[PDB]
RNA sequence: AGAUACCGUCGUAGUUCCGACCAUAAACGAUGCCGACCGGCGAUGCGGCGGCGUUAUUCCCAUGACCCGCCGGGCAGCUUCCGGGAAACCAAAGUCUUUGGGUUCCGGGGGGAGUAUGGUUGCAAAGCUGAAACUUAAAGGAAUUGACGGAAGGGCACCACC
RNA sequence: UAAAGUUGCUGCAGUUAAAAAGCUCGUAGUUGGAUCU
């Protein structure tokens, strides 16, 4: 069945993206995977999205603009301290330059610079770039 | 595919143990069979009484009588 | 003396293309090498990396052709590798030289942190594949050199990266397939789009429109 | 290697065919794998057509066809020579000859 | 065997191409504009170069030449093919057309139109061949 | 296609769609009411009915269950429902 | 040799070594 | 046309679309010529949106009346149902034709002697003009071409849907494409008809005026 | 493309897609620059201004180069409205 | 030549049914299962929905057989520069160094060897589990060009025939 | 020990190179949809 509602919105848009598409619909939607494309969006990879409203789970509608190089995510949710985020962001990321890795956190969902600026660590939900 | 969950530490070590018997070199090394069979017994030199000397013929491509010692 | 066959040879022996980065711009196939010998001749250094017997069975015997892997490239951002097959050697290395000049791309090099000074590496790790074989280019700090095996070192070099990290999985034993994944790898690092590169792109006149006068009036 | 995406035969979704015998050599093939042919024939040949009509005792009595239905092994297929080997691009041609 | 080698072929392609205007229907007349045209070195390779240059005139005589193409006849080709019918066939006082494409044509704010003139529709859809 | 709204469909298009496949699912059953030549109300019925439903105020048959849509007695009037 | 009669041969060896064995 | 009422089309236009056949579609639809039909007849043929063909139309003269050199524009057709059609387009307004058969390498082997380097392609049908579409795939050359309901639309840039299988049809728009990029750039006016009839461009079966002769 | 004191330090800036805004590789030989030219709003004529459009050569391997252009147009004012 | 074979005439067990064992097959799609996403096209089977018209339809609607679509689940096919792969090929064998959806089984150069031994199941045949000593530089996959075929199809030759 | 991404958690393979149990059920194990400022 379908386990981790994110890793599958992460892949759909991962799929549209490199389709070359300008929307992606993902159902079912969730608080997470709002969290996380609000991340992403803050960042300028998205662009602004939409929250179709069932009445028995969301969907979303993203738009995209073409910069995502790639969207994953990371199963199992492993515990991240804030020492080990640098192997992390050298294993999961292209560059020290771009790209971001997205905990949750007790301070929210985020990426892993501002969880550095936070001094905080938590679970690591994924990565784009 | 192979196991990931946060609670599977057990079943990868013990597939990792059970599948390291399936390399020749472990196995050699971890299973004592080699070690006994070993006419050193481990060591890196042995020391012996000449028998005698033997010509052993080279494999076919080649031919020559190569001179070894029964000690 | 040169004498140009294609409009894109007029135009670059006419001193109406100021650079090789004006015909990379517009991705303009480059089909012949005194175009290149115009823009970076005066650096261009040569290596042949294998002398590869090739044979054809045939009634009589075996058929035997020389296949030259050449790299080519300044050590200021521009790389080529041709491979050619000849009947003689001494006709496929020329031929590989010619045909790495032909195939010269652009190189783009970045910074491992901080950006003191020019760019000395690989702007992010890129992939590059061919035949099983798969190179692996990470960018690597100021004074790292080129961790690499020989083959893709010397592709690295003459593309002007000072520092590398290289993974390489396959058959690397194939030098043929090790030069052109590390040669698609290098390729790969100005077709990844960066943050930096999310401007939005101001066209400009193509050489065959901005020069159309010139080529009617020849 | 895999020489045909049907593995020569027509058996998709099912698991058993019920064999035949072939008509030539008795040898037990899968149905949808034998080679099928109808023969659609008269019982009098055409140099004989003639003389059986000038000996009819009716008028316009048309002769009787005769109805054979062959199935072959592949082996006798080839033997028989009514298929054939075909280049590797040609063996994808489903379409029957034109006949 | 009497097949024309192109060595013969591709000379006489040649001699049409580029001295057109002398060559004539005549055999003979061709062998001597061959021999004073182009160094043929041999009389047997002249007349055999004479004997296709005859017969791809014949064959410019029937009209179209697939081979070989002169653009001194050329453009007198396109003289030719400047052909005007003097009532354009585009231009049919009436024109038949289908319920769909007249609702299409009112939706294009073109329904005022007069020429015109509505089809009766099939009354089937059995447009399709029979599968087998 | 690559830009197609995927936010507002044509509305031929949501009716062309499955109905759980549906932007937002919908069914494509409906409620209508039958009335009789001798009755005096009128008797809502479901337009994929299971069950035989009989004249609310008679033994009239009204629909018969059928694999899809139930099949209306001939003769009584149905309108449908929003 | 061909796998099968390999196997068969393995077997009546095995069936050999099966009735010697007191 | 843009939204301007100079570019918009008019009704004989629209008489000379209707006349020619040019909405008549075919029995099958190409996935990416969707956009371009207005709905499917009983007799299993789509209809072709007459408006949407004078867009294409349009934005393909647009694209050819922006390059300088008349010559740079090349005009291809294989089948001899377009190539009067081609012929004359080039003749009209500066473009090189190649009607007939056209040789692979004309476009990415400089050795050859027909080797030319063009800016533009126009083509009559993409399915048998594939060749002219796919070398220019290798030297950067956009492509026209005038497509039906079931022609395949890989390297198409522009596609001007459009009954490219009657003759009358693609001699037509040949003639069309020809009027509006003179009109474009200058040469004839937009306020009185274009003197060639488009008869000029139509394929004619020599046999049919022969039996007619 | 920047280093710390903010000299550009790219050897060139490469063009992006109109339809997709990926970068168009210096080799990516099946791409177009497609000019279009602009009409003056009375006459009807070429006014000597023109619209860009790169398109990648993907795009056009899979077809949806026509569809990507008419868009662009569209969304230039070049290609009026239904 | 020998045939203990192929071929022929017979012909026991068996092949058939019942009860009880056996649990193995190239038991194969040589492709675990569940889930998501990612092209086009025409078919076909089942169910449903809509629609000109034809036909069985006897004052009629139904419904049945067709015809034209649509939806869902199937058995498949064609096409594609989705992408992948050593390739053959695969719309999955794709979404893999831009490597993490869940989970079970399972391989680690070739032999020795599925052998020995121990255990266990079986009336037996055998099934399951299952080594090592020793030996060896390859074995193997895909594709390419030759050579060959007691494979097929064409062509030539009065050193072939007619 | 690295090289060995030839033990692979990171990070390997299982169509044909070695390999998916003949097929289902099924306990433990592992993993489990949206939702509560």
């Amino acid at each position: 069945v379908r386990m981790n509602v994110l890793a599958d919105a992460l892949k759909s848009i991962n799929n549209a993206e490199k389709r070359g598409k300008r929307q992606v619909l993902i159902r079912p939607c969730s608080k997470v995977i709002v969290r996380f494309l609000t991340v992403m969006m803050k960042h300028g990879y998205i662009g602004e999205f939409e929250i179709i409203d069932d009445h028995r789970a969301g969907k979303i509608v993203v738009n995209l603009t073409g910069r995502l190089n790639k969207c994953g995510v990371i199963s199992p949710r492993f515990d991240v301290q804030l020492k080990d985020l640098e192997k992390w962001q050298n294993n999961l990321l292209p560059s020290r330059q771009f790209g971001f890795i997205v905990l949750t956190t007790s301070a929210g969902i985020m990426d892993h610079e501002e969880a550095r600026r936070k001094h905080t660590g938590g679970k690591i939900l994924g990565f784009f770039f | 595919g192979k196991c990931r969950g946060l609670r599977t530490a057990r079943k990868l070590r013990s597939h990792r143990r059970d599948q390291k018997w399936h390399d020749k070199q472990y196995k050699k090394a971890h299973l004592g069979t080699a070690l006994k069979a070993n006419p050193f017994g481990g060591a890196s030199h042995a020391k012996g009484i000449v028998l005698e000397k033997v010509g052993v013929e080279a494999k076919q491509p080649n031919s020559a009588i190569r001179k070894c010692v029964r000690v | 003396e040169w004498m140009p066959v294609t409009k894109l040879g007029r135009l670059v022996k006419d001193m109406k293309i100021k650079s090789l980065e004006e015909i990379y711009l517009f991705s303009l196939p480059i089909k012949e090498s005194e175009i290149i010998d115009f823009f970076l001749g005066a650096s261009l250094k040569d290596e042949v990396l294998k002398i590869m017997p090739v044979q054809k069975q045939t009634r009589a015997g075996q058929r035997t052709r020389f296949k030259a892997f050449v790299a080519i490239g300044d050590y200021n951002g521009h790389v080529g590798l041709g491979v050619k097959c000849s009947k003689e050697v001494a006709t496929a290395i020329r031929g590989a030289i010619i045909l790495a000049k032909l195939s010269i791309v652009p190189v783009r090099r970045g910074y491992w942190g901080n950006k003191i000074g020019k760019p000395h590496t690989v702007p992010c790790k890129v992939t590059g594949r061919c035949g099983s074989v798969l190179v692996r280019l990470i960018p690597a700090p100021r004074g790292t050199g080129i961790v690499s095996a020989p083959v893709p070192k010397k592709l690295l070099m003459m593309a002007g990266i000072d520092d590398c990290y290289t993974s390489a999985r396959g058959c690397t034993a194939t030098l043929g397939n090790f030069a052109k994944a590390t040669f698609d790898a290098i390729s790969k690092t100005y077709s990844y789009l960066t943050p930096d590169l999310w401007k939005e792109t101001v066209f400009t006149k193509s050489p065959y429109q901005e020069f159309t006068d010139h080529l009617v009036k020849t | 290697t895999k020489k045909r995406r049907n593995n020569g035969r027509a058996k998709k979704g099912r698991g058993h065919v019920q064999p035949i015998r072939c008509t030539n050599c008795a040898r037990c093939v899968p149905k949808d794998k034998a080679i099928k042919k109808f023969v659609i024939r008269n019982i009098v040949e055409a140099a004989a057509v003639r003389d059986i009509s000038e000996a009819s005792v009716f008028d316009a009595y048309v002769l009787p066809k005769l109805y054979v239905k062959l199935h072959y092994c592949v082996s006798c297929v080839i033997h028989s020579k009514v298929v054939r080997n075909r280049s590797r691009e040609a063996r994808k041609d489903r379409t029957p000859p034109p006949r | 065997g009497r097949v024309r080698t192109k060595t013969v072929k591709k000379a006489a392609r040649v001699i049409i191409e580029k001295y057109y205007t002398r060559l004539g229907n005549d055999f003979h007349t061709n062998k001597r504009v061959c021999e004073e045209i182009a160094i043929i070195p041999s009389k047997k390779l002249r007349n055999k170069i004479a004997g296709y240059v005859t017969h791809l005139m014949k064959r410019i005589q029937r009209g179209p030449v697939r081979g070989i193409s002169i653009k001194l006849q050329e453009e007198e080709r396109e003289r030719r093919d400047n052909y005007v019918p003097e009532v354009s066939a585009l231009d049919q006082e009436i024109i038949e057309v289908d319920p769909d494409t007249k609702e299409m044509l009112k939706l294009l704010d073109f329904g005022s139109l007069s020429n015109l003139q509505v089809t009766q529709p099939t009354v089937g859809m059995n447009f399709k061949t029979p599968r087998g | 296609p690559l830009a197609k709204d995927l936010l507002h469909p044509s509305p031929e298009e949501e009716k062309r769609k499955h109905k759980k496949k549906r932007l937002v699912q919908s069914p494509n059953s409906y409620f209508m009411d039958v009335k009789c030549p001798g009755c005096y109300k009128i008797t809502t019925v479901f337009s994929h009915a299971q069950t035989v439903v009989l004249c609310v105020g008679c033994s009239t048959v009204l629909c018969q269950p059928t694999g899809g849509k139930a099949r209306l007695t001939e003769g009584c009037s149905f309108r449908r429902k929003q | 040799m061909r796998a099968k009669w390999r196997k068969k041969r393995m077997r009546r060896l095995k069936r050999k070594r099966r009735k010697m064995r007191q | 046309s843009g939204a301007l009422d100079v570019l918009q089309m008019k009704e004989e236009d629209v008489l000379k679309f209707l006349a020619a056949g040019t909405h008549l579609g075919g029995t099958n639809l190409d996935f990416q010529m969707e956009q371009y039909i207005y709905k499917r007849k009983s007799d299993g043929i789509y209809i072709i949106n007459l408006k949407r063909t004078w867009e294409k139309l349009l934005l393909a003269a647009r694209a050819i009346v922006a390059i300088e050199n008349p010559a740079d524009v090349s005009v291809i057709s294989s089948r001899n149902t377009g190539q009067r059609a081609v012929l004359k387009f080039a003749a009209a307004t500066g473009a090189t034709p190649i009607a007939g058969r056209f040789t692979p390498g004309t476009f990415t082997n400089q050795i050859q002697a027909a080797f030319r380097e063009p800016r533009l392609l126009v083509v009559t049908d993409p399915r048998a003009d594939h060749q002219p579409l796919t070398e220019a795939s290798y030297v950067n050359l956009p492509t026209i071409a005038l497509c039906n309901t079931d022609s395949p639309l890989r390297y198409v840039d522009i596609a001007i849907p459009c009954n490219n299988k009657g003759a009358h049809s693609v001699g037509l728009m040949w003639w069309m494409l020809a009027r509006e990029v003179l009109r474009m750039r200058g040469t004839i006016s937009r306020e009185h008809p274009w003197e060639v009839m488009p008869d000029l461009y139509f394929y004619r079966d020599p046999e049919e005026i022969e039996k007619e002769e | 493309m920047q280093n710390d004191a903010g000299e550009f330090v790219d050897l060139y800036v490469p063009r992006k897609c109109s339809a997709s805004n990926r970068i168009i590789g210096a080799k990516d030989h099946a791409s177009i620059q497609m000019n279009v030219a602009e009409v003056d709003k009375v006459t009807g004529r070429f006014n000597g201004q023109f619209k860009t459009y790169a398109i990648c050569g993907a795009i056009r391997r899979m077809g949806e180069s026509d569809d990507s252009i008419l868009r662009l147009a569209k969304a230039d004012g070049i290609v009026s409205k239904n």
